[PDB]
């Protein structure tokens, strides 16, 4: 894997200062490495494709050196240079490729293509260059068993899930207590409703949990914590549990009380933010307990009054709520995220070239189940072919 | 508030905006706020002409013919403002066009700076629109003078492109009488 | 175990039988002795199996209220409305529209008091004639005589159903003709979702709630205008769909009675 | 000018001589005692701002008269009603007919017999005296509790009715002995609301059920009321909240060019 | 990244712009009414706002349904784009939050207005396809959360509300088959991109070279030039984004990535 | 970028860090009541949240300006930020989305609460005005 980035940030770096004019004294380390690269490869047979609709192809080396004469580059230099550098390109592109469709059950971390396994061979290994890239510089801790960390912007963490728990109920769904709650990518919104408004509840105060669990450990994440849900806040029309018919929602919204949200790692409380709203830091935590009650006021106007009466015929029903976004977090695993294209690199990839289903991955690279069933063999797949996609993108726009 | 100052003469969202001016710019003749020739100069001219021409007119009939023509005639009627090289030109009927004076290149209209102009700026009753205007100059190496007299309304200029036949003008001019229609 | 109670449940986001109860004026101006069975080919056609509409009579509202029964999975009461028997309506609508469970009051020998908004008395037979006389603290007569029936209050004369609320927390004496009434410490538990009531005539006047700041309307509460008692029935034949959709059978209760008794 | 066809019509969220016909019954005038009161009224609805002559006054005996085929022909058109506590179904048929448009085809009980398809179809019988008798039919066409010959054992539904709205079980013949020598019965199915026509009971506690279904008992924008002494008191509320008024009512939708070739007036 | 396109533009070689959050879509907020009278009592239809990355669309009809075949009605949403985006992570839920309230609406042609009450319904055999040149290049039936799409042009949402088969009294008395319609049903969909890739410049939330150019301009007070519309207005570019008008973005997108490498 | 900046401002040149969605706005969810009286049943005012990078704004009047002059009611909401900032690029939408539902409100001092009830009208004459 390392052999395929250094690869790839060569020939990156080939194109970029191998430019017409430049002076031979911006590149010579560079052309060093690149004659490294051709020398390593020279004499080598490789062969990528054959998986799904994913063409076959028979990449060979025979390329002469760069020279290290001129003063200043010339057009023949980069004409010269941009034709080795184009094939070299493509048989990264066809490498990551091939090694981004495959995926294994066991040993899901080692190279899956036949061109990668080549490639993680011990003469090859002089082509190394720097590691400097996030995601090879993870690969990298992560082989040497050191502590790993990602940075995503709204990690895509919470697997899609819009629900409803019912505390109180009956045939009629007339009069109701319970929670509603759409947890998706680094959003979740949380409703509790009391159709009663808490008139009979003991002091006038209904308690409304919510615990969401992560499937891997966040750090050093900041957090908007609002103080309301706005997607709970409008009349619905819901399914019952089993389906069997339908129930009416007709919610009005009062400011959750006693709001505590806490942050939890393996059980321990690491933070609590009581009645705290707008920016916060979890430092480390795996799982969120979001606690609110629903206060009837204690005073109310006649309109509130007219809202809220005693007897069963509750038109209105009281909900509070609580809406909390991941802006960003640290996770020592890979997850997608709203700023990065790995995920995207890798369906598009699977989809374009009709990659049948495997053993580890999800149909369609469904992102929902993945996150949901993230198992270690998974994690080890998809940090695989996270970090093959981004070396490709590397090269590839 | 269409323009940057609020003001009782500027009160497809562009085309509906400057048609809406437009309709209220043709007051700008009546208020006698303009330069070169008028729509109302023509029309007033023509209905002398008709006048003079017809025999079945009564003196109980006349008021009415007249009232009709000044509220009728050229109900198509577009206006242009200049402001240093760049002209603003928008019609009753939602047509705008903004270009440059010297190469009639256009340019994307600004309704803000059109209304702003608009305003207290001289309003050049365009009796040779844009269209026209452009299919000359295509077709004829018009001069800088030319161009300067014909965005301002010359009647001299006007006359002497009809007097020399041009088709395009010849044709405008005609479009123009034949809309003062009752 | 219960039947699964106290566990959260979690979501993701014909074989009935129809009682129909009417009063006796209905039949007597139809005056055709198959009626019934008409009626029951009509339901055929809507959509119930033959069997499954039963046709009930009641001679008037007042006798109706004593002791009403309710026997099928759906129940639709039809009251002809009378503008000197609102009060009587009001309280047959809320005894068969709300669930009631009763404990006897052996008034001959205790003091009673009301506990809370929710609990009423609930007074049925054939004459029933209620007086009260609140007691202080002391067990003494606020403004009557415990020991004099006379200087007691009257709160219903000669009705066969009465739905009596007295101030709550304060204790009374009761006096009732206890040979034609039962008198029974009720409590209103909900909704009786297997009961719909079609008035027929009037203006909306069914107040189901003793709280005075609220009548309200529930969907089980219908209001037709008529002239033919046959245009009356037919409305409900074609409509049934409509009023079987606004209730729900699974209310039903194992026993034909209003209320539940120290249940 | 594409009529009789149905085009999707696009807005955007971004952007920001009519009659007045006032029916009232003949108490009114007997009441006020003023021979120009119609005058008097014009005036005043033109201080409103309607124009002299753009507002008529239309006058009838009693409810039972008027249900007698009401026709209503004014850009706006405002029903004085009366309430009585006799006349609750009467009242709610004439306001029904009227707030309502009906599509209305020909009967003839003597040739067919007759079933109702949908729940918005309903048989309305008007004349002098209206006398409906019904005898459904199994699917033999025999008589379901009525013999089919025996007009006696058929079920009276109405009986000397100015008016009547019928609503019979759906999708089952029915045989009728309707009086047809004084009263038309039509198979009539409402299509929806008329906008042109409110009506503004006096008196009464709001006993207007506009629907067949029991379920449903609306109070449109269009059905109001007000409680009263003195006609000069009506008469001067409904001149002084004409805009009010108008402003619930609607131009008919059935008369527009717009209407063209989709059921027009 | 920007000089690296523009060499590579420059070799014919295929470039490519990551975006977060794109700004794809221009301001358009509207309506359309299938079924309308001059009432507007009983409509049915849509009603949409695009801007930037973000589609909210929702399918109202205030009658349920109660007539339609099958108690279904179908409502579609195409909303084509002015360039090809590639790779694109969006996310997809089954609710619109901005058309879920009550409003008060200007008809079609302004001249009056409208009352529109909504009651929110799932949203019935939601289908969104991502299609270039009329070609179905990707397609989620009743899927939300993250979807992706390879490469595409136009996207087409499809959806339906479905009378309840089964409906609790509350419901039934919420859904009547009469005329006077109180609650209308709606259903509704919302469609963000979160990242893609385009082979033109576009803005973004995440980059400052529009601001900085739009910055400068107004800055210096440079007179309407005969490319760009007044005032460097997104939504004016992106509706009419022209060969020339990309050219001349692109050329002062790379210049301000220039200048930001040194000024602050 | 950070160390780069260090250097300018001690220095003592140009500063300069680019923020994506800055929280530069303080939490701060209130309202405000120009016409109100005990029952809270005929209120104009406004209610906002500014919080993060957003600020959501709406203006409520119970009366629908039938007594307005002009039938037009005036809003106003001034967003003093801590700092300056620049070549910002902003999101304007005609909605407050979250104050479009009913809602129950605690009174200014807390003695009673009061009902809203949002019908959401579109906003006439939007005027955004960014002042140095
Ligand atoms: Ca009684
Ligand atoms: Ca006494
Ligand atoms: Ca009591
Ligand atoms: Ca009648
Ligand atoms: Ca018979
Ligand atoms: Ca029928
Ligand atoms: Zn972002």
């Amino acid at each position: 894997m390392d052999v395929l980035y250094s690869l790839s940030k060569t020939l990156k770096d080939a194109r970029d200062k191998i430019v017409e004019g430049t002076l031979y004294s911006n590149v010579s380390d560079l052309i060093q490495q690149f004659n490294q690269m051709i020398i390593t490869m020279n004499g080598n047979e490789f062969q990528t494709g054959g998986i799904g609709n994913l063409p076959i192809r028979n990449w060979n080396f025979n390329f002469g050196l760069l020279g290290t004469t001129l003063l200043n580059l010339d057009a023949n230099y980069v004409e010269t240079a941009r034709n080795t550098i184009d094939y070299f390109v493509d048989f990264v592109d066809n490498v990551c490729m091939d090694e981004m469709v495959r995926e294994s059950q066991r040993n899901g971390i080692a190279p899956q293509s036949d061109s990668l396994r080549k490639l993680s061979a011990i003469k090859f290994k002089r082509i190394n260059f720097d590691n400097s890239s996030e995601y090879i510089e993870n690969w990298n801790l992560q082989n040497r068993r050191q502590r790993t960390g990602f940075t995503f912007h709204k990690p895509n963490i919470f697997p899609y899930s819009a629900s409803f728990t019912l505390n109180r109920s009956q045939p009629a769904h007339d009069n109701l207590m319970g929670t509603m709650w759409l947890n998706a990518g680094s959003e979740i919104q949380v409703a509790g409703f009391d159709y009663s408004c808490a008139i009979n509840a003991p002091a006038n105060i209904q308690q409304f949990e919510h615990i969401v669990p992560l499937r891997r450990v966040l750090t050093t994440a900041t957090i908007t914590l609002l103080p309301d849900a706005e997607r709970f806040s409008f009349p619905r029309v819901i399914n019952s549990a089993d389906g069997a018919t339908t129930w009416f929602f007709n919610p009005v919204i009062l400011r959750p009380n006693n709001v505590e949200v806490e942050f939890l790692l393996n059980g321990q409380i690491i933070n609590t933010y009581q009645a705290r709203f707008g920016t916060i830091v979890a430092r480390n935590f795996d799982t969120i307990r979001l606690s609110f009650q629903l206060m009837r006021p204690p005073n109310m106007t006649p309109a509130v009054a007219v809202l809220f009466p005693n007897a069963q015929p509750f038109e209105h029903h009281a909900t509070v709520g609580l809406t909390l976004r991941i802006e960003s977090a640290v996770c020592e695993s890979v997850l997608a995220d709203a700023s990065e294209t790995l995920l995207a690199n890798v369906t598009s990839v699977r989809q374009e070239y009709a990659i049948p289903v495997g053993p580890v991955f999800p149909p369609g690279m469904n992102w929902t189940d993945l996150i949901t069933n993230y198992s270690p063999s998974r994690e080890d797949n998809l940090q695989r072919v996270f970090t093959v996609a981004s070396i490709r993108s590397m090269l590839i726009k | 508030s269409i323009g940057s100052s609020a003001s009782a003469w500027t009160d497809s969202s562009v085309s509906t905006q400057t048609s809406t001016i437009s309709r209220r710019l043709r007051l700008k003749e009546m208020a006698t706020q303009t330069e070169g020739m008028n729509f109302d100069d023509i029309s007033a001219a023509v209905l002398k002409t008709k006048i003079d021409k017809s025999t079945q007119i009564s003196p109980n009939t006349i008021p009415d013919i007249v009232t009709e023509a000044s509220e009728k005639f050229i109900p198509n009627r577009a206006y242009r403002v200049i402001n240093n090289d760049d002209v603003f030109e928008a019609g009753i009927d939602g047509k705008f066009f903004a270009y440059k004076v010297d190469t009639f290149e256009e340019i994307p209209f600004d309704v803000q700076k059109f209304a702003d102009l608009v305003t207290d700026s001289p309003v050049i009753s365009a009796i040779i629109d844009f269209k026209t205007l452009k299919n000359l100059n295509d077709n004829y190496g018009i001069s800088r003078q030319q161009a300067f007299n014909l965005l301002r309304s010359d009647p001299r200029v006007l006359r002497e492109f009809i007097n020399q036949d041009n088709p395009i003008i010849r044709n405008r001019i005609e479009q123009l009488i034949m809309q003062c229609r009752l | 175990q219960n039947y699964g109670i106290n566990l959260p449940i979690t979501g993701s986001m014909l074989t009935s039988t129809l009682c129909l109860y009417y009063p006796t004026e209905a039949a007597t101006e139809i005056n055709d002795n198959s009626w019934k069975d008409t009626l029951s080919q009509l339901f055929l056609t809507k959509g119930w199996p033959t069997g499954s509409v039963y046709f009930k009579e009641y001679t008037n509202i007042a006798s109706f209220s004593v002791d009403p029964q309710l026997y099928c999975d759906y129940n639709v009461v039809l009251m002809k409305y009378d503008a000197t028997l609102q009060l009587d309506m009001s309280e047959l609508a809320d005894l068969i529209l709300n669930e009631w469970l009763c404990n006897p009051m052996d008034i001959t020998l205790y003091y009673y008091q009301q506990t809370d908004e929710a609990n009423k008395w609930i007074s049925m037979g054939s004459s029933c004639t209620i007086k009260v006389c609140p007691l202080n603290t002391q067990t003494l007569g606020i403004g009557c005589l415990t020991t004099d029936a006379t200087t007691f209050e009257e709160v219903a004369t000669a009705e066969k159903l009465v739905i009596t609320d007295v101030v709550d927390g304060v204790n009374h004496k009761l006096d009732v003709t206890t040979a034609t009434c039962t008198i029974r410490n009720c409590k209103k538990l909900g909704p009786r979702e297997n009961v719909a009531v079609i008035q027929v005539g009037g203006s909306d006047i069914l107040d189901i709630t003793a709280d005075p700041t609220t009548a309200p309307q529930t969907e089980r509460m219908m209001r037709i205008n008529w002239k033919k008692w046959w245009q009356v029935f037919y409305t409900v034949v074609d409509y049934v769909d409509q009023i079987i959709q606004v209730m729900s059978k699974r209310s039903r209760s194992l026993n034909s009675a209003a209320f539940y008794y120290r249940v």
